[PDB]
């Protein structure tokens, strides 16, 4: 959260596992999993996704598959700021592998050709 | 310390005998035929302002009961014809059982109803009834219904109080009232809130 | 059966200020100015007092008792410019051990605002409350199918 330091307020961020088509309402998503991020003692927010399949591995490219969970960020409250201080924030996400991710089965495509 | 607290306890706030209710019944001449009043009373405590209110502190509440009957009878005519002392039964109908409707009748004879017979000129009549209830304390204020989509707000169940004079009728009209002095017994309270002030009170909680 | 956990909170700046009271009644028998099970029973949606449908009196609680001696009743207060959280733990009480829940409210939580509130100019001109409810030690008999 790239807001200032004077503005208040509450976020659910919740994941949606695989198969489950994604959440439309904040009551939906407060009966799932979710985290309450505090925007005015939290700066920023972290969620692990975990590994779910029936396989040991899964395609990086397919088709068809339209699931593998989904990452939702909702309004819990709104935002409430002292004075003056500009009502519009800015955030920004960012995203990484664990200490347990895997690949196999290399295959190249880059060409030039025309 | 030299002052006690011991006149602020429950027992000492509540335990004081006060009249509930007046019965009226009477013997009638035996030349007009009209038939001889008894008096019905349900126990209920929603009628007297300063006990109630005394009970409205607090939202359950368990205590047995002490009664006291003080009677008094009158010459209603100014005729020579007298009559002899007279003979009162006072019934006790627990709660559930059922109520008399004519003074003659057999609720009248039910074994299950005690019943006491008192003299007139003599000691007071007294008795005393325990603490009867299918729950574990009464509850004067109760957020329920009997039906759901039906009364809002138990009511408590004590018994009734039936009075007639065994005696048969005199060649004189004499008309007799039973005071009834009530005192709660061994009383115990739970969870106390606000008092409602002086405005007539009301029969449930609305007002 | 069942005890709770309420947590209520306020998110509000340092240029705002006012004073919540939140009271926990229990069998908390309310009435109008006149009840039916519709009234008696909002649900989460919830009711709101009112002044001078079903709205009790703020000022009598809505059971004829004056505000100022709601105190007796478990209660806390938040004040905007010392703390803005509350936390009420709720046991069970009921003159029975065990009672059925679909026609018995045990408790009733009610919020009114003993101070106004204000703010500096140009700042939100109102302020979110939420409520956190969580059972404890629960427990059911008599199961039926569906």
């Amino acid at each position: 959260f790239c807001g200032s330091m004077m503005a208040t307020g509450k976020l659910l961020v919740s994941y949606a596992p695989p198969g489950a088509d994604p959440p439309k309402k904040r009551k939906e998503a407060m009966l799932g999993t979710h985290v309450i991020w505090d925007i005015g003692l939290q700066s920023s927010c972290t969620m692990v996704v975990p590994w779910i399949s029936n396989t040991t591995y899964r395609l990086t490219i397919d088709d068809s598959f339209t699931e593998g969970g989904y990452i939702s960020v909702f309004y819990q409250t709104r935002i409430v700021v002292p004075l003056s201080t500009p009502r519009e924030m800015d955030i920004l996400g960012f995203v990484s592998a664990c200490n347990d991710f895997s690949v196999r089965l290399l295959r190249d495509t880059t060409h030039i050709e025309q | 310390q030299h002052r006690s607290r011991s006149e602020s306890s429950i027992e000492s706030f509540f335990a004081r005998g006060a009249c509930v209710t007046i019965m009226t019944v009477d013997n009638p001449a035996s030349t007009t035929n009209k038939d001889k009043l008894f008096a019905v009373w349900k126990i209920t405590y929603k009628d007297t302002v300063q006990l109630r209110r005394k009970l409205e502190f607090f939202t359950y509440s368990r205590f047995d009961m002490e009664l006291t009957f003080v009677v008094t009878a009158n010459f209603t005519e100014t005729n020579n014809g007298h009559a002899l002392n007279q003979v009162y039964q006072i019934m006790y109908v627990p709660p559930g059982a059922p109520v008399p409707e004519k003074w003659d009748d057999y609720t009248w004879q039910t074994s299950s109803n005690p019943s006491i017979f008192y003299t007139y000129g003599t000691a007071p009549a007294r008795i005393s009834v325990p603490y009867v209830g299918i729950s574990n304390a009464y509850s004067h204020f109760y957020d329920g219904f009997s039906k759901v989509p039906s009364l809002y707000g138990s009511l408590n169940d004590f018994g009734i109080l039936a009075v007639r004079v065994v005696n048969d009728p005199n060649p004189t009209k004499v008309t007799s009232k039973i005071r009834v002095y009530l005192k709660p017994k061994h009383i115990r309270v739970w969870c106390p809130r606000p008092p409602r002030a002086v405005a007539y009170y009301g029969p449930g909680v609305d007002y | 059966r069942s005890g709770y956990t309420v947590h209520v909170q306020c998110n509000a700046s340092k240029f705002h200020q006012g004073a919540l009271g939140v009271f926990a009644v229990p069998e908390m028998c309310l009435a109008g100015d006149s009840t039916s099970y519709q009234n008696a029973n909002p649900g989460e949606k919830g009711g709101t007092f009112t002044g001078t449908r079903f709205c009790p009196v703020d000022y009598l609680l809505g059971n004829g008792t004056l505000l100022g001696n709601a105190f007796v009743f478990p209660h806390q207060i938040i004040n905007l410019r010392t703390n803005n959280c509350a936390t009420l733990v709720l046991p069970y009480v009921n003159s029975l051990s065990i009672d059925s829940m679909v026609k018995h409210n045990n408790w009733g939580i009610a919020i009114l605002p003993l101070a106004p509130l204000n703010f500096a100019s140009e700042s939100s001109p109102e302020i979110p409350i939420t409520l956190t409810i969580a059972p404890m030690c629960c427990e059911f008999n008599g199961l039926r199918n569906i």
